[PDB]
């Protein structure tokens, strides 16, 4: 066999890579999901569904498959697992209350045998506000540090200013792609 | 040859029994 | 890339009914390992052999998500197959078609006029207790637009909340309301039965 | 054969 | 088309004569109304060509009761055919002699039959002997004219031992007809010939050689040990109806056979190597063998009780294969292999098959009634079923522990607590019904069977007529038992079952229980709550005078239907 | 005692009737197609149907089913042996059992079923004898059916005596899921292809256990077969007398003897197989083949079927000896080689994913069946003493035979 | 409105199937099989009207082919018979001398006429040229 076609799509960028977006609603993962495909704070309905949306950035399309926080779409989630190579949560730190059910929520996707290759994606989003939490207290209280096996990585974002949505797109292109 | 088990050669009769 | 002439000369020539079994299987195999691999190039085709293998009588259960992903999709032809099956294979004890409530919102508001009338089909083949419920707004603000072709499709829509909830017809009250002058066919016909229903 | 007759005839 | 096929049967051309007949035969095979030239091809009927008289005779067959007017222009080329040197053509022609469906046919064919029952062929006797009989299923009357049954008879004792076993199957047939007025029963003599003739007999005459001892009966020890004996060999024959004739005569012969003897304790021993091997035949003759199995199971079960591993159903073992073997496992359940049944039934019980399930449990159900050894390992079985979650296996084992409370509730109050909570829900009424009487009747190791019956109540009045006689029946006992919480509910019963229940009998059952509460609530105790006897469960086994009767018939259809002879034909 | 044996189609169609009795009216074979279905729709279809008073008696054959309708209680075991007979001659004649035969031979076909029963009794049931009186490219009948030897044709001359033998053994295994084998039958089959000069009369001899104890030798190796069933030739007063297996053997391939009798051995391929089926995730397949066997028979063509799920797509397969290929039609992964040596451990490790929608309905646990065949081979350990080839005229014979060992109902039950 | 309507050969075979009332695949395939019964055990002077279930099981084919439809006993027996005319001339305008053979291949179109025309078993298209012209617009689409 040859290798030269290979070689030649990989001179130029051939690598796009893959992402989920899941988390608890009024989350941020539905605006999340937008500012990384267009970049803008546009409103939209609750996603009763599922969004899908592709992002390319550095050779790569990182695409991101929404998905609501609502009880009808929280065991939807199951369908976009399959052939899914990685995984974002997307974390309320202004919502005490829905704190803990977002935890449960990543607890139980991260519980699952089949979503065992994709490294754990937790987003601080509504950075917005005096009570978001910093990257540390929102990984201590959700155990992301004791979860081994994983790459889990806390970064903060916030929807309306869009900082942190680099990093945090950097940090996942880094642990699904490990080359130069 | 032949798949299966070669074929071999068979006696007449017992020639130990008389 | 099978195409559906070629499955269906396939299954013509097939005469004993295990044969016939027997390929239907193997393409179903076939059909699912282009799934598995996320396929999006010769979708049409294989969403084609799938909904063959369901009207010959064949197992079609690991043929839903491949639906729901090709009806979010941007394709025409590959909007087409995703709502035919689910006309088809999605029904409200099926209980797949949740999901597909984010997808028909958002082609509800589809400026395309093939793919908004498609949606509005499909939903009134498959009226839900629930999809009606998050959809019942959208069929409403379609029932006071001026498209004659979308007309008929609203009061559809509109007739098939209502029998399957009956006590959204409240909403309809004043949406039908100065609806007795179309000159279209269509319209009118929409209208009168409209009427009839409430 | 019967079936590529027409279905109406016209 | 018919005017072609007609002008080239009248044509003088062999070729296009044969040509014709070819085309005859075909459109007769495909579905074509061929009786229309049935005229035409009579002219065209004496040909030297051999290929176009077995045709011609063939047609003439096929189209003599549909034209018998114009078969009477046969009757002269049969009787020239019925003389030609070629052994083959005679015996053509005597065939399609028999073979004709006329009246006033065969009576000019009687010359023809006797000339050629004296054939020095043995496929010519054969033959004369098929359309002698044929004669006499057509017309008994002309065949006893024409004194046919002394020819027949004297075929027995003659040489061509195949044309002496057709001779003998054409007696027998004719016989069975017979109204048993002059039978042709014979001396020990001519079944010593039969005998020995039996050895040479091909695979064919050996089943005709062997019904005719199937209607002897032996009157001495020695003649039935000589029979048994020389049926013995007939055991070691490739033939599957042969085998099971013979196992047939060696059982007819041990209904004589004497026990202190030990001949039939070798009989019985070189049966079961024969049920083995008969076990192990084609699916369709599987089904036979199962049912001559079970036809002689019931009169000498001892043959087969080591017979046992082979009565697993296979995999690939149909579904009639199956539920015969289930019957078979059923029907020689012993102790000694209570464990394997168990397992059996387990593995039977995973199948895909809702039949096949029920078949299994209630073959589980009887093997755990009829043995009380295994009572514990039957509950268990049904434990696991109920456990399982299937509707089906669900109901089969609320069934079989209903069953097995009202034969063997003594031990039964271990299992209340488990049934109490088994995904009641179920509406089957089979199921349901059992339910409701275990509660009524095992009322005792439940603190909340008012509870549970509260459920059922709400639609006790639509229910059932079955099921709401047995909630009403639970509703009594409760209260009779334990009437401090359920007083309020007896009454209810009472009222919905006696205002709101319009059934003759469940209104009559109402009133009857409403006057018993009211007369005597403590008399109720021991009218109602009584200690019922031992149930009579139904014996599967025939009677004595069907399975005596069984035993003769064997190999026939009416061993496979398990019904008289006399009792399935038309 | 059928009034009329019949070939029908897939289609309802009757490919070739003849009847024989004429008390049964033809058109009752319309009415089978309809009861055939609805017992097939409902669970209780039966070979033997029941049209009223008339019993229509069915086989499922190749391409149709032989439907022999009969009208009184008349044998079943002699139908079903008819049904059988037939068969077997239609294949000797015609390669080919489908409906393009029973449409090309029409004509032959015709004068076979009238000469081979008449009146309902059957007659002539010999393949070589039907064919040596009835051609489809006639003469008087063949003295051979006539007489007593209707198993060995006379007169036939050969420029040399060779008979080819074959010791076919089924090794039948029935293991359930708990591990313990429940059904272990071997089955024996000594089939000899017989092609010498004139009519010899067969002596078989072996080294059977009954034999070695009559004979005072019941102390070497000794094959003591349950069930022994003889051929048509072989005369069974012989061996009922002192076991002496002598008859006329047959013109060509035929079966003498068939042995059958339970086995106590461990079987020959000992299969432990590991579902590791993921709850609508993964599937795994540890299946561990060892070889029971010598090590000195090789089981050529060992194909261990291992069925998989049936919505299972994707698979991967992890194995050391032998390829394994998933074959969408049958539903199962069999682990096919090519040459399995005795002893050899083969070890496999499936993986596959399933699809996140869950069947509707169960499918069942299939057994797990292997088709392993190891030649030269003799697991019962019973060898043949000597063949007594007696010929009038007096001739040098030089028969051979052949010993094969396969699987036969192998079955191991799935977990 | 039309509960259900399945084009079904003569066979046996099943060419169309829409269903307007959510059903079990098995209840489905049960009542399939039973139109299928009662229109192949039913003469050609029945009328074409069946009473099954309480149901108007009208069946009316022009060829080899037969249609089945399923509505409500609340409208005339003839409105049936004349939207199943219209949509077969509909259907034969929008392939051209529509056979057999013809229907199995073109399926998908046959599908998407059928939802263009009539959704949810009413009446959706009056007109005959209106969808024809509507069908062609949208498959021109790509
Ligand atoms: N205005 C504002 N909203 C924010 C900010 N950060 C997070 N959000 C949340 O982001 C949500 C955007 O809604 P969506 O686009 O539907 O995305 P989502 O949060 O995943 O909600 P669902 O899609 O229904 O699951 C808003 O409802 C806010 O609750 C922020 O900085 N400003
Ligand atoms: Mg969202």
């Amino acid at each position: 066999g040859n290798i030269f076609a290979n070689l030649f799509k990989g001179l130029f960028g051939k690598k796009e890579m893959r992402i989920l977006m899941v988390g608890l609603d009024a989350a941020g993962k539905t605006t999340i999901l937008y500012k990384l495909k267009l970049g803008e704070i546009v409103t939209t309905i609750p996603t009763i569904g599922f969004n899908v949306e592709t992002v390319e950035y550095k050779n790569i399309s990182f695409t991101v498959w929404d998905v609501g926080g609502q009880d009808k779409i929280r065991p939807l989630w199951r369908h976009y697992f399959q052939n899914t190579q990685g995984l974002i949560f997307v974390v309320d730190s202004n919502d005490r209350e829905r704190v803990n059910e977002a935890r449960e929520e990543l607890m139980r996707m991260l519980a699952e045998d089949e979503l065992r290759d994709a490294v754990l994606l937790v987003f601080a989003n509504k950075q917005d506000l005096p009570n978001a939490m910093n990257a540390a207290e929102i990984t201590d209280k959700l155990g992301l540090h004791s979860l081994r096996h994983r790459n889990w990585y806390i970064q903060a974002t916030c929807a309306t200013s869009g900082d942190g949505l680099y990093e945090g797109l950097d940090w996942l292109s880094n642990q699904l792609r490990n080359q130069k | 040859d032949r798949k299966g088990g070669s074929y071999s050669q068979a006696a007449g009769s017992d020639s130990a029994q008389s | 890339p099978i195409r559906l002439r070629e499955l269906i000369r396939t299954i013509r020539t097939a005469r004993t009914q295990a044969e016939e079994r027997e390929m239907i299987q193997k393409e179903c195999a076939a059909i699912r390992s282009s799934f598995r691999e996320e396929d999006n190039t010769y979708r049409c085709r294989n969403v084609a052999k799938l909904l063959y293998m369901h009207m010959l009588g064949y197992p079609a259960h690991f043929g839903q998500l491949e639906c729901l992903k090709l009806i979010a999709s941007q394709k025409f032809t590959d909007k087409r197959i995703g709502y035919l099956g689910a006309m088809l294979l999605l029904d409200e004890r099926q209980d797949v078609h949740l999901l597909m409530t984010n997808c028909i919102k958002n082609d509800l508001n589809h400026s395309t006029q093939f793919v908004q009338g498609l949606a509005l089909c499909t939903l009134g083949c498959m009226g839900s207790s629930e999809m009606c419920r998050d959809l019942a707004g959208e069929v409403e603000k379609l029932l006071k637009t001026s498209n004659s072709y979308l007309r008929k499709k609203a009061a559809l829509c509109a007739v098939h909340v209502i029998r399957k909830v009956p006590e959204l017809m409240e909403m309809f009250l004043p949406a039908t309301k100065n609806l007795l002058n179309e000159k279209n066919h269509g319209v009118l016909h929409t209208s009168v039965v409209l009427l009839t229903e409430m | 054969k019967g079936e590529n007759t027409s279905l109406l005839h016209p | 088309e018919i005017f072609e096929l007609k002008a080239e049967l009248n044509s003088d051309k062999k070729e296009k004569k044969k040509e014709a007949v070819k085309k005859v035969i075909a459109s007769m095979t495909v579905g074509k109304d061929v009786s229309a030239l049935f005229p035409d091809v009579v002219n065209c009927m004496q040909t030297d060509n051999l290929e176009l008289k077995k045709l011609v005779y063939l047609y003439l067959m096929n189209y003599a009761k549909s034209q018998p007017d114009m078969a009477i222009m046969a009757v002269n080329t049969f009787v020239k055919d019925c003389e030609d040197p070629n052994p083959l053509i005679r015996a053509l022609a005597v065939r399609t002699m028999g073979c004709i469906r006329v009246d006033k046919i065969t009576e000019y064919l009687c010359e023809p039959l006797r000339k050629c029952l004296k054939d020095e062929d043995p496929y010519v006797r054969k033959t004369a002997a098929v359309c002698v009989a044929k004669l006499h299923d057509i017309n008994a009357q002309l065949v006893e004219d024409q004194g046919f049954l002394d020819t027949l008879k004297d075929l027995i004792s003659d040489s061509n031992p195949m044309v002496v076993a057709n001779a003998v199957a054409a007696l027998s047939e004719i016989a069975e007809s017979h109204p048993s007025s002059n039978l042709l029963d014979l001396n020990p003599q001519s079944i010593n010939k039969l005998l020995t003739a039996l050895n040479e007999c091909t695979e064919w005459g050996q089943i005709f050689i062997l019904d005719c001892l199937a209607n002897y009966m032996p009157k001495d020890d020695r003649e039935a040990q000589s029979i048994c004996e020389r049926v013995t060999p007939r055991l070691s024959h490739a033939n599957s109806a042969v085998v099971l004739s013979a196992v047939k005569v060696l059982m007819k012969f041990m209904e004589m056979l004497s026990k202190d003897l030990d001949y039939y304790g070798t009989l019985l021993k070189k049966l079961a190597p024969p049920l083995v091997t008969l076990l192990s035949a084609e699916p369709e003759l599987q089904y036979v063998a199962l049912r001559n199995i079970n036809l002689i199971v019931q009169k000498r079960p001892e043959i087969l009780k080591h017979e046992m591993k082979v009565f697993f159903v296979k995999y690939n073992d149909p579904i009639y294969v199956k539920l015969e073997k289930l019957d078979i496992m059923i029907r020689l359940a012993s102790q000694a292999n209570i464990a394997q049944v168990l397992a059996e039934l387990r593995e039977y019980a995973t199948e895909v098959d809702v039949d096949f399930v029920r078949k299994a449990v209630r073959a589980i159900g009887r093997c755990a009634i009829k043995v009380e050894q295994s009572a514990e390992r039957c509950v268990s079985t049904l434990l696991d079923l109920i456990q399982t979650k299937v509707n089906y296996v669900v109901q089969e084992a609320i069934v079989v522990i209903k069953d097995i409370f009202r034969k063997y509730p003594n031990k039964y109050e271990s299992v209340i607590a488990t049934l109490c909570e088994n995904l009641d829900s179920l509406d089957e009424p089979e199921a349901r019904a059992a339910m409701i009487w275990i509660v009524g009747e095992y009322a005792e190791r439940i603190d909340n069977a008012d509870e549970l019956l509260e459920s059922f109540l709400e639609g006790f009045h639509d229910k059932s007529t079955q099921v709401q006689l047995q909630l009403l029946t639970a509703i009594v006992k409760l209260f009779l038992k334990k009437p401090t919480e359920t007083q309020e509910l007896v009454q209810q019963v009472l009222s919905l079952a006696t205002q709101d229940s319009d059934n003759p009998d469940l209104r009559d059952r109402g009133y009857i229980y409403w006057r018993l509460l009211s007369t005597d609530p403590v008399a109720a105790k021991e009218v109602v709550l009584a200690e019922k006897p031992l149930i009579s469960e139904e014996t599967d086994l025939i009677e004595p005078t069907l399975l005596d009767e069984l035993i003769c018939y064997i190999g026939t259809l009416a061993s496979v239907y398990h019904k008289p002879p006399s009792a399935f034909v038309e | 005692s059928a009034s009329a044996v019949y070939v029908l189609d897939l289609k309802g169609k009757v490919l070739i009737c003849r009847n024989y009795r004429g008390d049964v009216d033809m058109s009752e074979v319309e009415h089978f197609m309809p009861i055939l279905m609805e017992k097939e729709e409902e669970g209780m279809l039966s070979p033997i149907l029941a049209h009223g008073g008339v019993r229509f008696m069915w086989i499922k054959h190749n391409n149709l089913y032989l439907v022999a309708t009969s009208k009184k209680n008349a044998c079943v075991s002699l139908v079903f042996s008819f049904l059988y007979k037939v068969v077997q001659v239609f294949s000797e004649y015609f390669k080919e059992l489908e409906e393009e035969s029973i449409r090309d031979n029409f004509v032959i076909i015709y004068e076979l079923l009238d000469e081979l029963m008449d009146f309902g009794y059957p007659q002539t049931t010999d393949s070589k004898i039907l064919q040596e009186y009835i051609t489809q490219e006639a003469p008087r009948p063949p003295a051979t059916v006539t007489n007593a030897v209707s198993w060995r044709s006379e007169g036939i001359k050969y420029r040399k005596n060779e008979v080819f033998l074959d010791v076919i053994e089924a090794v039948n295994l029935l293991v359930s899921a708990n591990g313990n084998v429940l059904r272990s039958e071997i089955v024996g089959s000594i089939k000899m292809r017989v092609f010498l000069s004139g009519m010899p009369e067969l002596r078989l001899g072996l080294n059977d256990k009954v034999l070695f104890d009559n004979t005072g030798r019941g102390k070497s190796k000794s094959v003591e077969l349950e069930d022994v069933k003889f051929h048509q030739c072989v005369r069974l007063s012989r061996f009922e007398n002192d076991r002496t297996i002598s008859f006329i053997p047959p013109d060509g391939e035929f079966e003498l003897m068939s042995y059958r009798l339970n086995t106590h051995v461990k079987p020959l391929i000992w299969i432990e197989s590991v579902i590791e089926k993921h709850s609508h995730s993964r599937i795994e397949y540890m299946v561990k083949a060892k070889s029971q066997f010598k090590r000195r028979s090789t089981a050529n063509n060992v194909e261990i079927h291992i069925p998989v799920p049936n919505d299972a797509d994707s698979p991967k397969f992890k194995t050391t000896v032998g390829s394994v290929k998933w074959v969408p039609e049958n539903s199962e992964i069999v682990w096919s080689v090519k040459s399995f040596p005795g002893g050899k451990e083969y070890l496999m490790r499936a993986h596959f994913g399933l699809p996140s929608v869950e069947a509707e309905d169960k499918e069942g646990k299939p057994p797990i069946s292997v088709k392993f065949e190891i030649p030269y081979f003799t697991t019962s350990g019973i060898q043949v003493r000597y063949l007594k080839i007696i010929e009038k005229s007096g001739y040098q014979a030089l028969p051979w035979v052949r010993y094969i060992t396969q699987n036969g109902d192998y079955q191991l039950r799935t977990q | 409105m039309i509960h259900f309507i399945l084009l079904f050969s003569r066979q046996g075979k099943l060419r169309l199937q829409k269903w307007y009332i959510t059903l079990p695949d098995k209840e489905r395939k049960k009542i399939t099989r039973e139109i299928v019964q009662i229109i192949l055990s039913r003469g050609h002077r029945t009328s074409s009207f069946v009473d099954w279930k309480e149901l108007k099981l009208v069946y009316k084919r022009y060829a080899s082919l037969y249609f089945c439809c399923a509505i409500e006993n609340q409208d005339n027996e003839l409105l049936t018979l004349e939207i199943v005319h219209r949509y077969v001339e509909l259907l034969d305008k929008y392939f051209g001398n529509v056979c057999e053979l013809d229907i199995i291949f073109n399926f998908e179109k046959a599908y998407f006429i059928l939802d263009e025309f009539i959704i949810g078993g009413e009446i959706q298209e009056t007109s005959k040229k209106i969808a024809v012209k509507a069908i062609e617009d949208s498959d021109m689409l790509q």
